[PDB]
RNA sequence: GCUCAACGGAUAAAAGGUACUCCGGGGAUAACAGGCUGAUACCGCCCAAGAGUUCAUAUCGACGGCGGUGUUUGGCACCUCGAUGUCGGCUCAUCACAUCCUGGGGCUGAAGUAGGUCCCAAGGGUAUGGCUGUUCGCCAUUUAAAGUGGUACGCGAGCUGGGUUUAGAACGUCGUGAGACAGUUCGGUCCCUAUCUGCCGUGGGCGCUGGAGAACUGAGGGGGGCUGCUCCUAGUACGAGAGGACCGGAGUGGACGCAUCACUGGUGUUCGGGUUGUCAUGCCAAUGGCACUGCCCGGUAGCUAAAUGCGGAAGAGAUAAGUGCUGAAAGCAUCUAAGCACGAAACUUGCCCCGAGAUGAGUUCUCCCUGACCCUUUAAGGGUCCUGAAGGAACGUUGAAGACGACGACGUUGAUAGGCCGGGUGUGUAAGCGCAGCGAUGCGUUGAGCUAACCGGUACUAAUGAACCGUGAGGCUUAACCU
RNA sequence: AAUUCCUUGUCGGGUAAGUUCCGACCUGCACGAAUGGCGUAAUGAUGGCCAGGCUGUCUCCACCCGAGACUCAGUGAAAU
RNA sequence: ACACAGGUGGUCAGGUAGAGAAUACCAAGGCGCUUGAGAGAACUCGGGUGAAGGAACUAGGCAAAAUGGUGCCGUAACUUCGGGAGAAGGCACGCUGAUAUGUAGGUGAGGUCCCUCGCGGAUGGAGCUGAAAUCAGUCGAAGAUACCAGCUGGCUGCAACU
RNA sequence: GCUCGCCGGAAGACCAAGGGUUCCUGUCCAACGUUAAUCGGGGCAGGGUGAGUCGACCCCUAAGGCGAGGCCGAAAGGCG
RNA sequence: AGGACCGAACCGACUAAUGUUGAAAAAUUAGCGGAUGACUUGUGGCUGGGGGUGAAAGGCCAAUCAAACCGGGAGAUAGCU
């Protein structure tokens, strides 16, 4: 039974779970503020938080593994050269969670994610 | 160790491959395998052996795969399972000389003459 | 699988008298802008609990 | 003028098969099950010619007799043919006692060991395989024993289909044949989303009399109730020996149930590494996608058994069979009639769990609410304003809690989740650079680098203060207490 | 014996244990020569049996991954 | 009957690995299959992995698990001499370099002659492609490293066989 | 629009049969689409199919069909 | 050369599982058998119901077969419900 268990399994197999995070992470990376499911936000935070905790030191092993886990050259850039200086002095906590409403086509709970210094 | 178990012979007299007809002790015991005495047929042996095949007589599990635990938490795994071939009535050692390793649970009663003739114990 | 005999209209609306639904009973005032929220939501304006959080 | 003899005589004149079958009816009529009965069966008693080394009843009992049970073979045809699935097995059970083991006794043709028979006793327990479709049966090997029956010969809206019970084929036999067989053989479609009762879990509503927050009493109910092997006593008692103690102690197991994850393991698609084929990131290099997690090798948390802990008790009361004491009716006698005492794994408690919806709604502790007006068909009651308390609920972060509710922690006076920091772990010396080499590759930086749900910390993020519900002193009859 | 009722015939084998199988015996209820008799290499999604290997078939299940089942929003049947 | 997991004749056939129209991944092209969001109970379906034992399961190894490739050896009873026979059983498989700055081999440019002097013959041997083997070195736990891809042996009945 | 996954001797493209406007464009969301739908193969309008060389038509014939006359059959009709 | 072998397309349908108010009035998924022949397939044609056709099953003849489907006799008859 689920003790001392992470991990959300949001109905999809372990393959389409890595590449929706990674393409979520991609996507909060470039736009600073998305709108996904609540659950979908919340694990969102455990992919997203150690891609700038590792973006705070820069070196090119640490720039290839965030392109292990992003595969996006322009989301490692932006990782390691826009924000990394920002949330340096951080302490984590870089992504903030607003609950909206509930979604219209299903009555699924909706949230912002958020960078916390979003220039906006 | 369980029935339908085959298991190699430590002693010479005990001829080669045997099988686990009967697991002694116990109403529904299943599994028996650290000093328990198990009846036995020979599946197969040689003719210089005293025993023959078809051959229903008693063993004494020596050495199981799965393993004897120690008290402080030491697990003494014994790669084969054997067995040292038991008459039926007394129970008694038919081979003069015990091969391989023996553990010290088998140190009770006629198991004694197992560990005297065996080499490592 | 089949009845024996049809269930009645009271039987029904004594299954359906756990069916009902729950009313929100309190709605959260925000301070900058007076507008009703669902407590720890957005305001539908842009206001979490005491700031604009988002644009739309 | 008719063996029109089926003799109130269908016609001058008429045999079979159907498992390829079809229609209308019938439980008016058989098969299965239930019902009646109990001839048979099974069990018990009556008498006792006998059998028993002499010696009817230690043990069986002829000839005969009487019952009990529903229980086997039957009888009947009440029911079921506009449908009640058929053996066996698998899974899951429950009851009776005509008791297999374990307990208590009596008699023994019971020296001990071991038995026989009978009485009481239903708390628990009561194999694995070979053959075969099998219940059976034969066997091999266990065990304390591997009970006997009922439950639609329990259990197919639980499972199987070997069996029978269809349509194909063949053999043996019968018949001219179609075909048949209480013969054989090979092959041969087993459907249901649970309304009601019933259970197993888990909630909501109201009640318990002002509203809360706790902690409990225990009326009832459930769980649990098994046993072997060795040693001491003791080679003692018992015995000519051989053998060898129903007492009283100690360990150690088997099967069972409960908990747990410290260990040993398993798993671990959410960690690390190797690697085949291909494609991509411009390319080398490094990585990623896909091929069952591509194939593997290992593996943290969690869960779990095959791992480890624990338990079924000792007692206590009332007893069953049984054994007695005192003791008359019956100066003797007598376990009973008045009395008195022991006596079981059964009963009631003791052990664990539930439990006041225990409407008989219980107890204790604490907190909280003490403002007016109008109408008024007075256990009486309404409407209005003011004031809403103790507390709860909602919302949010969640949990080794959970199907959902429910329950538990925390909510800025904050460690409740995520992130961050440090560690632990697991995998196995990352990338990059340099060096050796013709290169694959090796060596150094380097036990490096990654690391999970784990541990200890940290307000960086989200747990916003509102608001909502809940009230304002609680009904009538017999008491001290002072007015 | 695709045939033998009795029958699980009797023996020998193979197993600890074998109504199956294999090989003999003849006591053919109820084989028999183109309604063909006896053998036969190869062949068979054929019938029966015995081994080696292999494994969750089993002892006895344990964990994991996905699709349902549970909850939430929308549409929304069935037998009886 | 359906915007139904079925059926529907021909044609074309890129790369890499591969015998291949198998299969794996990709081109070009086309799609995510007209309900979604959570949570991660029993139970059901399709899979993965299992300690020890291994057919004890069961009517019956049903199902699952295994074996599986190419090359070289090697191979029984019986036989209708074809078979049986991939019988069974054993060994080697990756990369890098050398042989050989890429070998056998294949395809052939100049050039050289000849002639009925053109889509001619003959001779060349530059370039290109290139299997296999051997030897040494080297990496993993593992080299048909994935997908793909046979389980084998003995006795019988019946029908010769497709 | 950017990433992801899937097929790729097809789930790619073209003919045949069969269907018959389902093609394209604008507009609308009542019924249809197992949900919402702004979308659609839905509704409603308007457009779209250009041949001496491609098919049919045509010239020929196969299996076969029909068959003047004919033969045969109670009529219908059979055969040729 | 092979009614040869292994094996795709192709044709068939041996076991199991799911389905059984299904995706389907016999399918799907894993395995299976043939696949140079007595193969398979397209397009036409022929055979018509006591008839056809049949490597034979009472198989097949439009999800229908010990005698198809449609209309008629026909309101057959029904000592039965």
């Amino acid at each position: 039974m689920r003790h001392r268990k992470s991990g959300r399994q949001l109905n999809r197999n372990s393959s389409h779970r890595q590449a929706m995070f990674r393409n979520m992470a991609g996507s909060l990376v470039r736009h600073e503020i998305i709108k996904t499911t609540l659950p979908k936000a919340k694990e969102l935070r455990r992919v997203v938080e150690p891609l700038i905790t590792l973006a705070k030191t820069d070196s090119v092993a640490n720039r290839r593994l965030a392109f292990a886990r992003t595969r996006d050259n322009e989301i490692v850039a932006k990782l390691f050269n826009e924000l990394g200086p920002r949330f340096a002095s951080r302490a984590g906590g870089y992504t903030r969670i607003l609950k909206c409403g509930f979604r219209a086509g299903d009555n699924a709970p909706m949230a912002y994610i958020e960078l916390v210094d979003r220039s906006e | 160790i369980q029935e339908q178990t085959m298991l190699n012979v430590a002693d010479n007299s005990g001829a080669r491959r045997v099988m686990c007809i009967k697991v002694l002790g116990g109403s529904h015991r299943r599994y028996a395998g650290v000093g328990d005495i198990i009846k036995i047929t020979i599946k197969e042996a040689i003719p210089r052996g005293k025993v023959k095949k078809g051959d229903v007589l008693k063993a004494v599990v020596v050495r199981t795969k799965k393993g004897v635990r120690r008290p402080d938490g030491s697990v003494i795994r014994f790669d084969g399972n054997a067995c040292v071939l038991l008459n039926n009535n007394s129970e008694q050692p038919i081979g003069t000389r015990i091969f391989g390793p023996v553990t010290r649970e088998l140190r009770s009663e006629k198991f004694m003459k197992i560990i005297s003739l065996a080499p490592e114990v | 699988a089949v009845q024996q005999n049809k269930p009645t209209r009271s039987k029904r609306g004594m299954r359906r008298s756990h069916d009902a639904l729950t009313a929100v009973t309190s709605l959260s005032v925000d301070k900058t802008s007076g507008e009703k929220h669902l407590r720890h939501h957005i305001t539908a304006d842009g206001y979490y609990r005491g700031r604009k959080v988002i644009a739309k």
